[PDB]
């Protein structure tokens, strides 16, 4: 195991090829985001994370439970 | 048990600034009667004043975490910003009484630090001017008492990624409408620009579930639909579903439309400023002045037992 | 009095201060234990959140406090254990116990220190899960060379110095191009880049295992001019060809000699060859000029190299400094 069993894998979603907003296309297109390798799959990547991260997280049960 | 969930609750959010709303009230009138006791004997060394009421002591957190977020929208503040330091505001003052250290200091503190924690490190001198503060230093005081009272938890979760990430998935389904989308979008995120920070939500529910209760007022089609796809392809959609909608009630509160009833001159000099005066008798007289409680403070640790300007 | 003072007081309980391991203006360096278990040691860093700095407190010290936090939990990231005020309002970290000092010493221990291929490949298998547990958090380190490398106990190598770290900035969210030790910058952040990625950090990786294998820095530049130079010269000539629009970089500079075409995988092989095709393969594809080309932490991970023989030494095995 490469990932010294730490790989994220997510469970409720996928980040596939056809996610895209159109608020990103204006900087696709940018010289200076495609030049200077800003990574685009990663803040897709990141959102949807953030989008899922802890949805079935019930904070109040869980506290009250301890 | 999903990955992302257990990834999400080794968060300081989770774990340290995350309660059920019957912890929250507890630490909060524990934290005002602790700071009664205290300045109570302190006044002593007779008549006392009349103290804030825990209610009253977070009626002016939220007034003044509503300034501290104009401060921001007037200064061109990022959203990550603002959130930010609206939360540090908040956090401290759950921790620490109003009647303790200064509101209306700790108000400008809280976005300085916010910037720091987002990766803005201005200079002190060119961020008073932004705010018309003529003497840096009376900010600079107060940000490590802030760090302290955040308990040094610096890294902050906001939904505004998470709602552009909500809207890509959307945007797969052949069905759904791109201007129907796009109106949902805009709306969700003034409400989560505003609902969610002048209320409790960051402290009972997660990003995604405060995300999806932010589009469930702006569109609640398009918030239903998504988390039906996801359980679709049980018992937990039905708890999770449960959640949101106890999210959506507690952002209902104090939507956007709120900005004008926390700016307006006669709720302030009704709800306020009574307030406000009976703060002005009975605050800590120690530690209200932040510039000074640093002088002695660094003093006290500088000269241990080495003074010559006491007189008795 | 206060409730948070009394509470900080009981943290700053749990840990014993010792001997005092490092001096410094910016921070002190002590070795602690816990009084629940005096065998369990522990390191204590003492931020003088006064260090000359008129603007507060020191960016240093606040990137430390949120990322070390954030990446807290995995096995080769320095561990923050806890953090506490002082007394005298001074910034306490209560960090990971790494007595076998850092990488660098053992490369510049030339005369006592001997490695081989095997440890490099275990060294370097440190490294990459390292950043490539920093990128899977979204956090870029900016600041990886072999100094910032500390080396536990028992020989597992931690990540640790995250002064510089920042988060995965959004599209159109300009980056500072003033990171990474020059020796190790990238040729986009050469250029001034100010929306870049995880790539940069990837190419400072590259010069750590570049540096591994030859005992010496491989791009030395003393100015960034002379880095520009020297990357011209020893990996190639970034162009228009190779990498369209680096000469609109806000900073793009060239030293306008003949240029030199881009050395492939081969060209490397003389120097480097001491880890084989297969790590040539992994070093050349660490140092691509354009970083969009330019391997990432996870491709990384699942390179051949690893799997290929010699096996990599196991932790315990590794050299020890003198």
């Amino acid at each position: 195991d490469p990932f010294g069993g730490m790989e994220f894998v997510p469970s409720r979603y996928r980040v596939r090829e056809e996610l895209n907003h159109p608020s990103l296309d204006k900087y696709r297109i940018d010289q200076q985001h495609i030049t200077g390798g800003y990574s685009f799959l990663d803040y897709i990547s990141r959102a949807m994370f953030e989008a899922f991260a802890g949805l079935a997280v019930f904070i109040e049960d869980e506290k009250e439970a301890g | 048990i999903a990955s992302e969930d257990a990834r999400y609750r080794q968060s300081s959010q989770y774990e340290l600034w995350s309660f059920s709303p019957s912890q929250l009230a507890s630490m909060r009138e524990k934290t005002n009667a602790a700071a009664r006791a205290r300045i109570t004997e302190r006044l002593l060394s007779p008549t006392l004043p009349e103290f804030l009421t825990p209610a009253e002591e977070l009626l002016l957190v939220t007034f003044y975490t509503a300034e501290l977020l104009r401060a921001g929208d007037h200064a061109d503040m990022s959203d990550e910003i603002k959130a930010t330091a609206a939360t540090f505001f908040k956090r401290f003052y759950i921790t620490n009484s109003i009647m303790t250290y200064p509101p209306q200091e700790m108000l400008l503190v809280a976005l300085f630090f916010g910037c720091k924690a987002e990766g803005a490190f201005p200079s002190i001198s060119d961020f008073a001017k932004t705010f018309g503060r003529e003497r840096p230093e009376e900010i600079l005081a107060g940000e490590f008492l802030l760090c302290q009272g955040i308990r040094f938890a610096l890294d902050v979760k906001h939904p505004f990624r998470a709602l552009r990430g909500a809207i890509m998935e959307l945007s797969t389904l052949p069905d759904v409408e791109p201007a129907r989308l796009v109106a949902a979008e805009q709306r969700a995120r003034e409400i989560l620009r505003f609902s969610p920070l002048i209320t409790d939500a960051y402290f009972h529910f997660t990003p995604s579930q405060i995300m999806l209760a932010a589009l469930s007022l702006a569109d609640r089609g398009l918030a239903e639909r998504l988390i039906q796809d996801t359980f679709h392809y049980s018992h937990v959609r039905d708890k999770v579903l449960g959640t949101i909608e106890a999210c959506r009630d507690m952002l209902s509160k104090e939507l956007p439309e709120r900005r004008e009833h926390w700016n307006n001159k006669t709720v302030y000099k009704a709800q306020i400023q009574p307030i406000r005066k009976k703060l002005n008798k009975c605050r800590d007289p120690d530690r209200w002045n932040l510039v000074e409680l640093q002088r002695i403070r660094r003093e006290q640790a500088s000269r241990k037992g080495f003074d010559s300007d006491d007189e008795g | 009095p206060d409730p948070v003072e009394q509470m900080n007081e009981a943290e700053k309980r749990k840990y014993i201060k010792g001997k005092k391991l490092g001096e410094g203006t910016y921070a002190n360096v002590y070795l602690g234990h816990s009084r629940d278990d005096p065998n369990f040691k522990v390191a204590i860093k003492k931020i003088k959140v006064q260090a000359q700095y008129k603007d507060g407190m020191a960016p240093d010290a606040v990137r430390e406090l949120k990322y070390l936090r954030e990446l807290r939990g995995h096995p080769n990231i320095i561990g923050l254990i806890s953090v506490f005020s002082s007394k005298d309002q001074n910034l306490n970290l209560v960090l990971e116990y790494l007595p076998l000092g850092d990488l660098e010493m053992l490369i510049r221990d030339v005369e006592r220190v001997r490695y081989g291929a095997a440890d490099i490949k275990a060294w370097m298998g440190m490294l990459t899960r390292a950043v490539w547990w920093c990128h899977e958090n979204f956090i870029l380190h900016r600041d990886i060379k072999p100094n910032n490398l500390l080396i536990a106990a028992d020989g597992e190598v931690k990540l640790a110095d995250f002064g510089l770290a920042r988060s995965f900035a959004d599209p159109g969210r300009r980056m500072t191009a003033n990171v990474i030790t020059r020796w190790y910058r990238p040729p986009e952040l050469l250029f001034g880049a100010r929306h870049y990625g995880g790539a940069v950090d990837i190419w400072s990786v590259g010069m750590v295992f570049a540096e591994l294998i030859i005992r010496s820095p491989f791009l030395p530049g003393n100015t960034e001019m002379e880095q520009i130079t020297l990357i011209c010269k020893h990996i190639g000539t970034p162009t228009e060809e190779n990498w369209p629009g680096v000469s609109k970089l806000p900073e793009w500079w060239d030293p306008m000699e003949e240029p030199i075409p881009v050395w492939g995988k081969d060209a490397y092989m003389a120097r480097f060859g001491a880890v084989g095709s297969e790590g040539v393969d992994l070093l050349w594809r660490t140092l691509q000029l354009d970083p969009k080309k330019r391997i990432t932490a996870r491709e990384m991970l699942e390179h051949r190299w690893w799997r290929t023989d010699p096996k990599p030494t196991r932790k315990e095995d590794l050299p020890k400094k003198s």
